[PDB]
């Protein structure tokens, strides 16, 4: 679908702005996050459901490119896509609330430890 | 004239021939007309650029070459010796000359020298012979340029090809002082703005530019160019340039992401950018917003396209 | 020369631990570090070691040149790095995530 | 007996089909015995396991395990599900069983369930269903070996595949025992040793190991493995692994560098140390420096002939 693609380049947009669905998908994240007695709670659990469900129609639409009839296209750019899938599943999951490398570079980096810059 | 196109120039795995073709289809059916073949991950243009081709890739370039031709796109070859070059042994600049030579056998008119990511450091030898970093590109560059008979488009990446990189300032860098002053008038200058990937280019930075290297710069946008994160991804469309901008730049050429179909987006909104205000005399003629509607619209039909990796 | 791929191999050897060749000038460079008539000594350690860091300059350029580039291209870009970290080591002794990190930046974590 | 070779089951760019032919060439002059397809970016693999394969996927796929077959190599077939796999679905098991019926029509007789690198957590539906996760991959492997009619090489990956990665601990571990106890005694499982990247892979380690899982294991090593640093390569000799270990194990798999020309000392000195102890009981046969000496030996005249990019 075409809302399908705007969705799409908003989580993946420009590098100094996201798009407007981003935008506003992480504006109420961020608003959640920082949220007998008082009556804020009816708005709060509202508003955690009304984005519980925006974190299932993107995952939906996640889903429905991965069944697209191009493959080159999807090839391409679904690495970035398996990113911020595995993301939003747990920042939706939020909202519902060895050893060789730590030793970087090698011969070269370890060289570069004794070196000023 | 107007360079209006694509620059692979990114960090990174390079296009493949058959990404390299469809691309001038693209670029020939949405009106633009330039390629620069950069990639700085091609060992044969940066680390290894003494290295003559073999028969197979003369062959795959000869090909690319006549593709580029067929579809009315300008192929631009562009090498970079900048990070080992010696400017002052005349056995390094007879090998830039062979390497320049075999690819004009290819069937290319057009090309390019970039000192782009390199320190301004000049080994003993350059010092005794040239007077500063900047006289050794130009006099390289201005000897290559007449020996391959002046050819109509020459381009040339400066070391401070942005307002940042520029030492101390933009009108007062001694080092672009020199670009603009003594290389020859017939060689395009690249620029990428204010910054490396930057968020407008104003009009007014151009003009600064434009001053100082006494000619209207191509520029080398890096606003959907991706190698620097590898998380980051950009399928937003070609904002913050003016199209105030188009009647004072020789040229557009954009560095998108190192993904070839990620770039559908990047190029098609560059398309829609310039010919919006294609025929400028001296942002009210275009919208991101509205270029990003039909870009997305197109692309749409391109998913449903049955394409087998 | 066999030389040659004993001190590449040497250079690039195991996750933990570095062939020989490697070994020795990391000790070296580690010793020429911790100091300044033991002067002689030093200058004799100083000047010894400018001469493997420049042979090592040397093997590196000689691999560049090699007949089989199908070898090379798939090693060299590892080798261009430990030569311009081998140069200034040698010049020394002489003297944001985007959509996705913005919001894992918010995660317990 | 003993299935020994190489693994590409490293993250990054997947090695190309005239490499594939190429490693079966070299394995074949070296005595080795096998090939395990496990390329993590290969979307088919991975990612995308559910996808089937086109028309071209399929011809090279055929002309690769022809071209195992000619050289005597096992081309052992294996696939992750892992990551999304829905374990009660009857849906997702016909899936796995479509995709290892076309490739078996390739002329693949040896494939493997890999799963490794995935999250304990299983989603609701698989919960009801199955007592644990080790049962869950148990029930799919065992309905999948007995479909594929049995074949002789079937190779099980669990997710805690080293001595490190078992919950508390490898002899404690009720994964692995439920792993021992109801996968099937054909199918044979893989394992890393105490570590991912072991610095050594101690006699006493894997006769622990095969207590739990009730076999000997099938070594899947990461000594040559560099693809979790950018900035590293290993042209070492292969060293911490006793040539005692041979009589203990069915088999020895190395997961060697990205870059499949920077692997000839690491299938060198691999297969110098397999000939070494190739007939056993359940170093005085193999030395590191030794076996390194000769593989540079033999390398160094492969850097004179001349081979184009
Ligand atoms: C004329 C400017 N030359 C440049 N060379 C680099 C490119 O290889 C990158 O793709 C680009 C991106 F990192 F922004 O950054 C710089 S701009
Ligand atoms: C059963 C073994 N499976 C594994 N899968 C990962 C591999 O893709 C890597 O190459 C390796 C390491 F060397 F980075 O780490 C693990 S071990």
């Amino acid at each position: 679908t075409l809302e399908d693609l705007q969705l799409l380049a908003d989580l993946f947009y420009l590098p100094y702005e996201h798009g407007p669905k981003g935008a506003q998908m992480l504006r109420e994240f961020q608003w959640l996050r920082a949220n007998k007695d008082s009556e804020k709670i009816e708005e709060w659990r509202s508003r955690a459901a009304k984005f519980e469900e925006m974190c299932g129609l993107v995952m939906g639409m996640f889903t429905r490119l991965s069944n697209c009839a191009n493959r080159t296209i999807l090839y391409d750019m679904y690495s970035y896509v398996w990113d911020i899938k595995s993301i939003m599943s747990m920042v939706k999951s939020f909202v519902q609330w060895q050893e060789p490398w730590a030793f970087r570079g090698g011969l070269a980096g370890e060289f570069q430890r004794l070196l000023p810059i | 004239r107007f360079l209006c196109g694509v620059v692979e120039g990114f960090y990174g795995r390079p296009w493949v021939m058959e990404q390299r073709k469809e691309l001038f289809r693209r670029l020939q059916k949405w009106e633009l007309n330039t390629y620069l073949y950069a990639p700085k991950d091609d060992y044969k243009h940066r680390m290894f650029w003494r290295e003559m081709y073999s028969v197979e890739e003369a062959e795959q370039l000869m090909t690319l070459i006549s593709a580029a031709r067929e579809y009315e796109i300008e192929f631009i070859y562009a090498i970079s010796p900048g990070l080992d070059i010696t400017f002052s042994n005349p056995k390094e600049v007879s090998t830039l000359k062979r390497k320049l030579d075999q690819v004009s056998q290819f069937g290319c008119r057009s090309f390019a020298l970039l000192f782009d990511d390199i320190d301004h450091n000049m080994c003993a030898a350059d010092k005794e012979v040239f007077s500063s970093f900047a006289h050794a590109q130009v006099s390289i560059t201005n000897e290559i340029y007449q020996y391959l008979g002046e050819p109509e488009t020459f381009l040339f990446c400066p070391t401070e090809y942005c307002g940042t990189f520029c030492y101390p300032n933009v009108s007062q860098s001694p080092y672009l002082r020199t670009v603009g002053e003594k290389l020859l008038p017939g060689i395009e200058v690249l620029w990428t703005g204010p910054k490396v990937v930057s968020k407008e280019i104003p009009v007014e930075s151009i003009e600064e530019v434009s001053k100082i290297i006494k000619r209207a710069p191509v520029i080398w946008d890096n606003i959907h160019a991706n190698d620097y994160d590898q998380k980051r991804l950009f399928l937003g469309p070609y904002k913050g340039r003016s199209t105030e901008l188009i009647p004072r730049l020789k040229g557009v050429l954009t560095n998108p992401n190192c993904e070839f179909e990620a770039n559908y987006v990047a190029i098609h909104t560059l398309a829609t950018w310039y010919k919006s205000n294609m025929n400028g005399v001296r942002d009210v003629l275009y919208s991101p917003q509205m270029a990003l509607k039909l870009a997305l619209t197109e692309w749409l039909q391109e998913f449903g396209v049955p394409h087998q990796y």
